[PDB]
């Protein structure tokens, strides 16, 4: 179930999104609800490489960023660790998915995951 | 079947002089025999008689005026041209190709070579417009030639860099049939058969060719009757200013034997370089892989479409390779690198020629770079190997292949720009945890000296797997 | 018609080759009668 041996394998092949995240649970029998995995950093490891960031890793992202059992906290601490401000391609594409899910910022849970997001912001 | 019931009707009637009377009686008082007889030309016993009724044939089907003074010397008259066998001036030339195939049994190219000499005056005009229209032509070939011997007299180096790399291309003037062609690019796959000697006897269709000629158009321009160059730079050309000239309907076309995929920044930059629209109307214009792969697949004919699917499979000694060309890839302008198809080129002076064909050699290059990776060959899903490879553009002229590291997890990605028509850089892009794998020169130069994605990375593979 | 125009060609293309095929023949009876002789004076030769 590890993170860059799946993402492999559902690149090899065109996949759609349900599918891939229909898989990906069928990969890892404890998903331990994707803390220690951190899945959103690791898609972002796979999109910087290119010089210009592929659509798919992308929608994996939107798609991940969609389920409200995905912490917004997780993505902004990840995307912010980045930086480093190569080309302008990856900061366009960060730039778009930060504005896609802004402005609502709602977080459901503990008190604890509420002051984390807090640090994250 | 008909044969039984032929010799049937053969048997009743056969239960002559009279019908000799009957026909003599009908003589004393159209095509079908002409048919008859052509249909009987092919077999003919080979005598003078034969050969005579063999050419009045050619010249029916041809429209020539079908006029004989003896049994060995024939003449063809039409409108403006006069070619005698053993108008507006004399022969132009004895070329030894039109004796090559009159005095052996290749009448059929001796008849398209008649129909190509017809076709060079297919023109609208008042048999003195289009007389003047041919002359005209000649003073073009006159200052292609000129620029030709400039650029010799620029360098001593072999036709190659006459063909790829540099003004115009290869020049073989217009003699019968065959009009006055330049040779501007050859592949390095097409250079070697089976390693060839590129020496003055080349053939024409080693390559591709690009015929430069007259056709009406439906626009009025002004075009030189004189030849337009007189004086010659050291090393350049310079056209002296027009007008003799009058405002003539007709236009310089170069033909091409078969469309190239161009992409849409080179319409509008061919534009820009020569101002004269190349399409009348607006065409739709799509993604060139279709385009490509469609072209490609011409070079080796079969009536059964291989259903690819954008799934291409490459057979190598020892690799074998799965693409996905990845079409309507999103580039930073928003769309895709679309692109159609070129077969005519319009121009107005002698002048914009050398930049026309640079441009074409770029964008051949460019395709030829991108369609190596497309092959008829198919094995399919072989279990070991069976790389996976993923083709996509960037920016006009660039393109990038990602594909996963050889050896480590993470992907890696080669990114190719085309500067020139034998000119293309590479670029490396690779993780942060990972080896070394190889050097952008090293790629740049195996780029130049095959120009093909498929060796290209079984190069880099093995370099990558020696360390 | 043009059916038949043909099939004159049909034959015509074929008594040529049989021409020759008679021609051949022809080379052929000198070959058969000249064996005849050694066989006959054998014969005799071995009566």
């Amino acid at each position: 179930v590890n993170l860059k041996q799946a993402i492999l394998q559902a690149w090899k092949e065109r996949w759609s999104d349900y599918q891939w995240a229909i898989n990906m649970k069928k990969f890892f029998p404890k998903g331990a609800t994707w803390d220690i995995l951190n899945l959103a950093d690791a898609l972002l490891e796979q999109a910087m490489i290119g010089p210009s960031p592929n659509p798919l890793i992308l929608s994996y992202l939107k798609y991940a960023i969609s389920s409200q059992m995905v912490s917004y906290s997780s993505v902004l601490t990840a995307i912010s660790k980045f930086d480093d401000f190569s080309r302008d391609l990856c900061v366009q594409a960060l730039l778009d998915i930060m504005d896609m899910f802004c402005d609502r910022l709602s977080c459901h849970g503990k008190a604890e995951e509420c002051i984390g997001l807090c640090r994250a912001l | 079947l008909s044969k039984m019931s032929s010799l049937l009707e053969r048997l009743h009637a056969k239960f002559w002089s009279e019908t000799i009377k009957l026909v003599r009686q009908v003589m004393e008082k159209q095509h079908l025999v002409s048919c008859l007889e052509t249909l009987q030309k092919a077999l003919k016993v080979t005598s003078l008689p034969a050969m005579t009724d063999r050419l009045e044939s050619i010249a029916r089907q041809n429209g020539l005026g079908s006029h004989l003074s003896a049994s060995g010397t024939e003449c063809y008259i039409t409108s403006d041209m006069f070619y005698v066998e053993v108008h507006h001036g004399e022969n132009p030339v004895s070329c030894p190709e039109l004796v090559q195939q009159l005095r052996e049994k290749n009448f059929d190219e001796f008849s398209k070579h008649l129909k190509g000499l017809v076709n060079l005056y297919n023109l609208p005009g008042d048999n003195k417009l289009k007389t003047k229209m041919y002359l005209a032509l000649q003073s073009l070939e006159q200052d292609l030639s000129k620029m030709a011997i400039m650029y010799w007299k620029a360098t001593n180096a072999g036709p190659l860099d006459k063909i790829l790399h540099g003004s115009v291309g290869y020049l073989t003037p217009r003699s019968g049939g065959h009009l006055m062609n330049l040779k501007y690019y050859v592949s390095p796959s097409d250079l070697l058969d089976d390693i060839i000697l590129h020496e003055n006897n080349v053939s024409r269709s080693l390559g591709m060719n690009a015929s430069v000629t007259i056709e009406g158009t439906s626009a009025v321009y002004k075009l030189p009757i004189a030849p337009l160059i007189m004086g010659s730079h050291p090393v350049d050309n310079k056209w002296t200013p027009s007008f003799n000239s009058v405002d003539l309907p007709a236009c310089f076309f170069l033909k091409f034997p078969q469309p190239i995929p161009v992409s849409r920044a080179f319409v509008q930059k061919l534009q820009n370089c020569t101002g004269i629209p190349l399409f009348e109307t607006q065409p739709t214009y799509a993604p060139l892989y279709e385009l490509i792969t469609q072209f490609e697949l011409s070079k080796d004919p079969d009536p059964i479409p291989l259903n690819h699917n954008m799934r291409f499979y490459a057979a190598l000694p020892g690799q074998q390779h799965c693409y996905f060309l990845n079409k309507d890839a999103p580039l930073p302008d928003g769309r895709s690198l679309q692109g159609t198809l070129v077969s005519k080129i319009t121009f107005q002076h002698p002048g914009r020629v050398p930049l026309i064909l640079n441009l074409i050699r770029h964008q051949v290059a460019y395709n030829t770079l991108i369609g190596s990776c497309v092959k008829r060959t198919i094995l399919k899903e072989d279990s070991p190997g069976l790389l996976q490879f993923e083709v996509c553009p960037l920016s006009e002229s660039r393109f990038s292949v990602s594909f996963q590291h050889p050896v480590n997890d993470s992907l890696v990605c080669v990114v190719m720009d085309v500067q020139d028509s034998t000119h293309v850089s590479c670029k490396l892009y690779k993780g942060l945890s990972d080896a070394l794998i190889c050097t952008d020169d090293f790629i740049a130069k195996v780029v130049q000296r095959c120009m093909s994605i498929p060796v290209t990375m079984r190069a880099i593979r093995r370099k990558a797997e020696t360390i | 018609e043009n059916q038949v125009l043909e099939l004159l060609i049909h034959r015509d293309g074929e008594f040529q080759e049989l021409m020759k095929l008679a021609l051949n023949q022809g080379k052929i009876h000198h070959e058969m009668q000249v064996l005849e002789k050694e066989v006959e004076k054998r014969d005799s030769d071995i009566q």
